[PDB]
């Protein structure tokens, strides 16, 4: 658990391109575009088409609010 | 129990209650706590048991 | 590309030849037993597996001939890397030759000159020794240098090893021819 | 012949296997040792093994 | 229970006379380290198999002399006494 | 304890009470502990022999081995009468006997091999319970089948006696390893037996790999062995409602299941749970039905020949007999629903047993009663062996040439006496076939024995006493041709160097073969040898790119399981300095998914006979998982 | 309870398995600072100081 | 058979081949026409063997007498010069009929043609048919084992009989070394009386094949005391041979060792092997620079200690300061060394960071330079270590590993004592405990073990000693940070 490494400031990588925030599973009887489960940011089965490898991250915004 | 009665090998007298036994172990403490653990005189084999 | 095998004996042949099994060679050098066969009878790969599972049930002429083809013809011959666990001295791993396909499918076992067996420190009493085919010449080039030739000189030393020097029976009868 | 000689050799041993050994497993009953354990629950007072 | 892993007819001394010291509730254990245990004592000629064991578990399993008698009246006794008189 | 003084040999003396497993050893006190433990272990390991032999030199004891060991022989434990006959197949059948004193029903079972485990069986001598018919007395201790090891008197025997030489062939015979006679090598087969089960669901079917167009046959006959180590192979579909795949019935494909094994099947078990009417539509079932439709014949037709007895009042069965009723009987009663593993199947699974002779091959383990172990290097023919010329014994042959170097440091003497009792006993044959009338012949014989063992001489002076005229010629025609049966007691009884030496001044002829090509002259003797159970195939392993315990469950011929590479396997490769191979070995068989995939592209795709291949420099799908979580976790590495 | 077959063994869940006799001491054993007798419920054991 | 043969005529015709082959069929056709007769005497019985003829060997215009079978070992061995083309001089030869000569010839073989790959290739071929060759002997003179062999002998030598009956003295007087003691006096007389008889295992005695002396002569003469389950010896000895029987009292003895023979190997079966790994660690980087001389002062120079011979072994192919000059190479074999503080060019101080010179290092610089160096040292360290430490379970004998251990591993003599200081404890280390390596390679070991308190690499040419630290193999790792 407790490591001593370097830390990333996420608000430099974050992505607006990649942004979660539609919380719905599904949308109209299907996988949401801005889903936590979308074909456009992370990729789909046909991953060869996609371009789109594993190292594909998706990002939630908390603005205007921080956490620890 | 009746089972380690009919096992036990001494005189009838020290295996009537659990106070002959108590009484046989204490007399003979210094002798039975020296006694050959493989010894085969003091082991036996059983099979239906467990 | 791993295998296990046990080892027997072996005579008559270079001490860094070995001689493999016709189960054991068929599987580590598969896809290149295919491109043969697709190559040679202008098949599908898809079709080439088949001759090669119809060649894994039992001992068949033409895919002993594909596979004594890539033995004899292959650049810098068939080589694998033979060792023996625990894998603590020099000698454990050695670089070898595949010299011969064995025409027996029951027999399942290596055969290595009995002087490799004192640096591999194993012995035939059922022992089973690991076997990993290197392909690249590159990388054959390289694992050379861990091959029973070169390790002829103690490391040490620089003396000859007596670890691949002659063994019990070889030692009497030169003894018998000199003495 | 051979075959006779040789059962005839083995009959006339003289050094004979202890059959109830080998088959003690037969000999041996279950409600020797059963007995005991049922009572065991002898000592609730209501519970008495017949 | 063990399993009949036998390769073989001969049933004499591989099942039908094989002891074992460890069981469910035993005094023989790998921990306990009982070297002591997995040896051979006088006592076993006669009784015990002084050559037969695993090499897996040395001392763990043996075989029981097809000559052994066991006294009538002892419960499976070697002996019908003790090592200790004790009179 | 320390005290051994309490051990004193006259109290042991002339008792064999302290020897459990080495009676079956001759001359026991001559080798050493640790090769009398490898001999215990050796027994257990010991494979059962289609041609065993009761040995040469006998510890008088192997009998009552045979005797008291029952799971190599059936015994009538009662006088009993054949009641009725049912067959199940030709090879698998039942017999129902009545007990002429308690009136009880009982039955008998046949079946052609013994399943213990794995792949060990062995085959069944069924020559007696076959001759019976019904109304036929079975008497009390008739013994109604057999094994291999037991002969015609019930004589026990574990191995086979060979002919032995310590001879150096070609370095062949190093370390512990022997060379054999093919012939020799024939004498030395064992059976395997196999139980495997195929599991044939609805959406299941098996392929046309023993049937043409018309019949459609998918595993073997009962009488037909396995070809091409294939029983069958099943295909899944997605729906089995469409029946397109009918044209589909001979190829095969990677996704198709197959089960594989060799030897003859002798018997079938099929549990169904599928309604009769369902499975006779489809035509690809036809095979099935018929064993289906025999199994029913068979279990109903002791259901009607034994209800009399079973559900009648006086209820004189036997609890097998009871049980196998009930058992039929629940096969043919409806409603009956197959649970495995404790829950109900679709379709039906089948077991096949199969028993197929195996014979001896390189790599097997071979060794003799006194813990000397051996590995089959070669098998030869006859003529390439040593072989004695012109002598009284011109053109025998060793059977098998055991290592001369270090025989004396294993500590295992008895295995020389042995051979030097059988070779001394050939002079003694030949001396008695060459002149004499049978007086003679049973004189030199008797003389013998009184040198080796007088117990043996004794007692079969008797025996030869009894033997009438006719039966004592054929008797000593057995001795001269088969062998001569010596007596080495375990412990008391053996001949030791100074009777062996006797032996030696007074038969002055007896002295070494003089071999074809050999300068040494050598001694040929027979041995007593034992198969062992190891063989090569248990550790083979070979893996190609595309446990999964599919080996253990026949839908593999063989393990795939993947050798391990370790920081040691790693330092000893480093020794070459060139780390960078080390890696692309690493990444193109196991870490790097990219650079396997271009590994085998490339060798399917280049040529056969040179193969150099690129592998590009990628971050393996372990370091992209890792490299994401830990993103999301907060902490980036840095190269550090 | 398991049934003995042929006299040496059981056959249950369609699988052979053999009973094999244990070897155990009989009572009065040793262990240390104790002399323990076992018995079915409570094993009773004398300790020392 | 001709009866003069020039050796570097045919090595250098291109007939070689040819030569060897008529002459190897002709001996084993020999030896397949004719018997082996044995006397079981000192005086030996008379062969007609064509590889016990004697033929002239000519090298370089002087005669050896050579037996016939020591021509075609050494045409068989001279494989190099007919490859090379370059004539074998009489300094190369050797004594055909000791085998233990031949590693030697071998050794001689690499440094004459220069450690190449070629040679290497050669040595193996020889090896090769010098083996292909001792079956077709093996196979046509054929080697037996047998009781009447042993028999045939003491009937003749009365010596043997007495052996092969001997019986200890029942004095309660002998102990235990004066049974063992018994036990090697016959032995000794054993060996001698085969090796000086014509008998079936003379040429077993004399190879040295398949012969272990302690189990020779309890199938002979006597098996002798046996510890028990825990070492101590059991009081009573075991006063027969295997060949004439044992006693039920002997059998009890030999089933507890065989017992305790397996306990044992159950115990064995430990193998930690954590120091493997760290010391590869550590030493995988260490390479080689092609210079030949790194630039050190004298006192930076080692100094060890010439104790005892071992000492001097294991510092052979190396530099040595000679007392009139400087810088010359110690020959191990001069025992006036003995006793003397020497100062040696040494990996630990090799100032040049890329690698250590090859005047540090030693001459086998061109040969080991294939290889990873550091690899090779803790390899050379490791399989005895390993193995030493299991063959010690069976029998102070176990202390010398630990203490070897404890020196590289734990900082408890590592903190207090100079670099000097602790390669010397390392070579008592390893002279106790019987591990025979060359010290260049446990030198290795310590250099990176040290580590410089100063931080300079370059520091080793000045005079002055430079500052340092050695450390623990496993805090070395941790300090790199
Ligand atoms: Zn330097």
């Amino acid at each position: 658990m407790g490591k001593k490494l370097s830390l990333i400031d996420f608000n430099e990588i974050y992505n607006e391109e990649n942004l979660i925030t539609r919380a719905n599973p599904i949308e109209n009887h299907e996988f949401s575009d801005d889903g936590i489960y979308s074909e456009r940011i992370f990729g789909s089965y046909n991953e060869d088409d996609d371009d789109k490898d594993i190292d594909t991250i998706g990002w939630i915004n908390i603005e205007p609010y921080y956490i620890i | 129990d009746e089972w380690t009665k009919k096992i036990l090998r001494t005189e009838e007298k020290n295996k009537e209650d659990i106070y002959s036994v108590v009484r046989w172990m204490i007399n003979n403490y210094l002798a039975l706590v020296k006694q050959d653990n493989m010894n085969l005189a003091n082991k036996r084999i059983r099979l239906y048991e467990y | 590309f791993s295998a296990r095998n046990v080892i027997t004996p072996l005579i008559g042949h270079p001490i860094d030849e070995v001689a493999m099994p016709y189960k054991t060679f068929a599987e580590l050098y598969k896809f290149q037993l295919i491109n043969l066969i697709s190559k040679v009878k202008g098949i599908n790969y898809n079709e080439a597996l088949k001759f090669w599972e119809k060649g894994i049930l039992g001992f068949n002429q033409e895919l002993y001939n594909y596979m004594e083809e890539l033995i004899t013809k292959t650049k810098g011959g068939c080589t694998f890397l033979l060792n023996r666990n625990p894998t603590i001295s020099i000698g454990s791993i050695l670089y070898l030759k595949i010299g011969l396909i064995k025409k027996d499918y029951k027999d399942l076992t290596l055969g290595i000159s009995n002087n490799l067996l004192s640096a591999l420190s194993g012995d035939y009493d059922g022992d089973v020794l690991n076997i990993i085919p290197v392909f690249d010449n590159k990388m054959k080039e390289h694992f050379s240098l861990l091959s029973p030739q070169n390790f002829l000189v103690d490391r040490n030393n620089g003396r000859f090893n007596g670890d691949f020097d002659l063994q019990k029976d070889q030692i009497l009868g030169i003894f018998i021819l000199n003495n | 012949m051979i075959s006779n000689f040789r059962k005839f050799h083995g009959n006339k041993n003289q050094e004979k296997f202890n059959e109830n050994l080998i088959l003690n497993k037969e000999n041996e009953s279950i409600l020797n040792y059963l007995d005991p354990i049922c009572k065991t629950l002898e000592i609730i007072p209501e519970i008495t093994y017949l | 229970l063990r399993y009949d892993n036998s390769v073989n007819s001969i049933s004499l001394f591989t099942l039908i006379l094989r002891y074992t010291q460890s069981g469910p509730q035993s005094p023989f254990s790998s921990n306990s380290t009982n070297n002591k245990l997995r040896g051979l004592h006088p006592s076993y000629l006669g009784r015990l198999g002084l050559t037969s064991t695993s090499a897996g578990d040395p001392g763990a399993s043996g075989s029981l002399t097809p000559f052994l008698e066991l006294p009538e009246n002892s419960y499976m006794h070697f002996t019908e006494e003790p090592e200790i008189n004790l009179n | 304890m320390d005290d051994i003084s309490v051990i004193k040999n006259e109290d042991y003396e002339g008792s064999h009470r302290f020897l459990a497993e080495e009676l079956l050893m001759p001359n026991a006190n001559k080798t050493d502990g640790n090769r009398s433990t490898m001999f215990c272990s050796h027994l257990a390991q010991a494979v059962t022999l289609q041609k065993a032999e009761p040995p040469l030199v006998y510890t008088n004891f192997e009998n009552q081995v045979g005797k008291y060991s029952t799971a190599g022989y059936r015994k009538a434990n009662s006088n009993y009468k054949v009641i009725e006959k049912i067959y199940k197949n030709d090879y698998n059948y039942v017999l129902i006997v009545q007990d002429q004193e308690t009136g009880e029903y009982t039955l008998f079972e046949r079946a052609e091999c013994e399943f213990l485990t794995e792949h060990y069986g062995f085959q069944w001598d069924n020559d007696k319970i076959d001759s019976l018919k019904k109304d036929d007395t079975i008497e009390k201790d008739t013994v109604l089948y057999k094994n291999t090891c037991y002969d015609e008197n019930m004589n026990f025997g574990y191995g086979v006696n060979l002919n032995a030489a310590y001879f150096s062939y070609k370095n062949e015979t190093l370390e512990d390893a022997i060379v054999i006679s093919e012939s020799a090598a024939k004498k030395l087969g064992t059976f395997s037996v196999n139980k495997v089960k195929v599991s044939v669901n609805t959406n299941d079917i098996l392929l046309n790999l023993y049937g043409d167009n018309e019949n459609y046959k998918g595993f073997p006959d009962i009488g037909e062995h396995i070809k091409n180590q294939i029983i069958a192979s099943r295909r899944r579909f997605d729906y089995n409602t469409a029946l397109y795949e009918l044209k589909n019935l001979n190829e095969m494909r990677d996704s198709d299941t197959p089960f594989f094994a060799d030897g003859k099947i002798v018997d079938i078990e099929i549990f169904s749970n599928v309604p009769e009417e369902e499975l006779k539509v489809q035509k690809y079932n036809e095979q099935v039905l018929y064993y289906i439709n025999k199994q029913k014949e068979f279990s109903n037709n002791v259901y009607q020949k034994l209800k009399k007895i079973v559900e009648g009042k006086d209820n004189n069965v036997s609890d097998k007999l009871l049980h196998f009723y009930n058992n039929c009987k629940m096969r043919i009663d409806e409603n009956i629903s197959y649970t495995y593993q404790n829950s109900k199947f679709s379709g039906f699974i089948m077991e096949f047993t199969i028993l197929e002779e195996e014979p001896l091959n390189k790599g097997s383990k071979i060794t003799g009663r006194y813990g000397n172990k051996g590995v089959i290097s070669k098998i030869l023919p006859d003529d390439q062996m040593p072989t004695v010329a012109e002598g009284r014994f011109k053109g025998l042959k060793a059977d098998i040439c055991l290592n001369p170097l270090g025989v004396f440091n294993r500590l295992n003497p008895s295995q020389l006496i042995e051979q030097e009792l059988n070779w001394i006993a050939k002079f003694i044959r030949k001396d008695m076939e060459e002149a004499g009338s049978n007086e003679e012949k049973v004189s030199i014989l008797l003389d013998f024995l009184n040198r080796v063992n007088k117990e043996e001489t004794e007692l079969m002076e008797e025996f030869i006493n009894s033997l009438n005229k006719t039966e004592l010629e054929e008797f000593l025609n057995d001795i001269i041709e088969n062998g001569i049966p010596i007596c080495q007691k375990p412990f008391f009884g053996n001949i030791g160097l100074d009777e062996l030496w006797e032996l030696y001044n007074h038969y002055d002829h007896i002295d070494y073969f003089k071999c074809e090509g050999i300068s040494t002259p050598l001694i040929i003797g027979e041995i007593y040898m034992v198969r062992l159970k190891h063989e090569p195939h248990s550790k083979f392993s070979a893996r190609s790119t595309s446990k999964s315990k599919n080996f253990k469950e026949h839908k593999d011929l063989y393990s795939k399981t993947p050798v391990r590479i370790g920081n040691m396997e790693i330092s000893n490769l480093s020794l070459t300095n060139e780390m960078g191979s080390i890696m692309d070995m690493l990444n193109s068989y196991s870490n790097n998914e990219t650079n396997r995939r271009e590994l085998i592209m490339q060798l399917l795709t280049g040529n056969p006979f040179d193969t150099n291949i690129d592998l590009s420099d990628v971050e393996s799908g372990t370091s992209k998982i890792l490299k994401s979580l830990f993103t999301c976790l907060g902490l980036s590495i840095d190269d550090v | 309870f398991p049934k003995l077959i042929d006299s040496q063994y059981f056959i249950i869940n369609g699988n052979r398995y053999y009973p094999i006799y244990q070897l155990l001491d009989s009572g009065t054993y040793r262990t240390n600072k104790a002399l323990t007798l076992k018995t079915l419920l409570m094993p009773i054991v004398l300790r020392e100081k | 058979m001709e009866k003069t043969y020039n050796l570097n005529d045919i090595l250098l015709s291109n007939e070689y081949e040819k030569i060897k082959e008529d002459i190897k069929e002709e001996i084993i056709n020999d030896m397949a026409s004719k018997k082996v007769k044995y006397s079981n005497t000192s005086e030996f019985a008379k062969n007609d063997f064509l590889k016990d003829e004697f033929i002239d060997l000519v090298v370089d215009g002087e005669t050896y007498e050579i037996t016939y079978g020591n021509l075609i070992t050494l045409l068989i061995v001279a494989r190099p010069f007919n490859h090379f083309k370059v004539p074998m001089t009489e300094d190369l030869l050797f004594d055909l009929s000791d085998l233990k000569e031949y590693q030697n010839y071998y050794t001689t073989l690499l440094e004459h043609f220069g450690y190449s790959n070629e040679i290497k290739s050669i040595i193996k071929d020889v090896i090769s048919e010098l083996a292909i060759f001792s079956g077709d002997i093996n196979v046509t003179f054929g080697n037996t084992v047998s009781i009447k062999s042993l028999i045939d002998l003491g009937n003749k030598v009365k010596r043997f009989r007495e052996l092969l009956h001997y019986r200890l003295p029942n004095d309660e007087a002998l102990e235990f070394n004066d049974i063992e003691a018994i036990i090697k006096k016959n032995l000794d007389e054993i060996m001698k009386i085969l090796s000086e008889t014509d008998n079936m295992l003379r040429y077993y005695i004399d190879s040295g094949a398949g012969i272990n002396s302690k189990q020779f002569g309890q199938v002979l003469s006597l098996v002798g005391s046996k510890p028990d389950l825990f070492g101590k010896i059991i009081p009573y000895p075991i006063n027969t041979s295997f060949l004439r029987g044992l006693d039920v009292r002997s059998f009890y003895i030999n089933a507890l060792g065989a017992r305790k023979a397996l306990i044992t190997n159950y115990q064995q079966v430990r193998n930690s092997g954590y120091l493997t790994r760290k010391i590869s660690m550590l030493l995988m980087d260490t390479k080689l620079i092609d210079l030949d001389d790194c630039g050190s002062h004298e006192n930076n120079y080692l100094s060890i200690n010439v104790e005892n011979k071992d000492v001097l072994k294991r510092f052979s192919k190396r530099s040595y300061l000679n007392n009139n000059g400087e810088l010359v190479e110690i020959d191990i074999n001069d025992e006036s060394l003995i006793g003397q503080v020497i100062k040696i060019p040494s990996p630990t101080t090799c100032a040049s960071n890329e690698g250590v010179c090859r005047k540090c290092y030693g001459k086998l610089f061109d040969i080991n330079k294939d290889l990873n160096i550091g690899m090779i040292a803790v390899l050379l360290l490791t399989d005895p270590l390993t193995q030493r430490l299991l063959s010690a379970k069976h029998l102070e004998l176990s202390k010398p590993l630990r203490e070897i251990k404890d020196l590289i591993e734990t900082n408890k003599y590592i903190k207090d004592h100079n670099v000097n200081e602790v390669v010397n404890y390392f070579i008592y280390l390893l002279n106790e405990s019987g591990i025979n390596i060359q010290s260049v390679h446990s030198e290795l070991i310590i250099r990176e073990m040290m580590k410089l308190d100063d931080s300079d690499r370059t520091q080793f040419k000045n005079d002055k000693m430079p500052d340092y630290e050695i450390f623990r193999i496993t805090d070395a790792n941790l300090k790199g940070d």
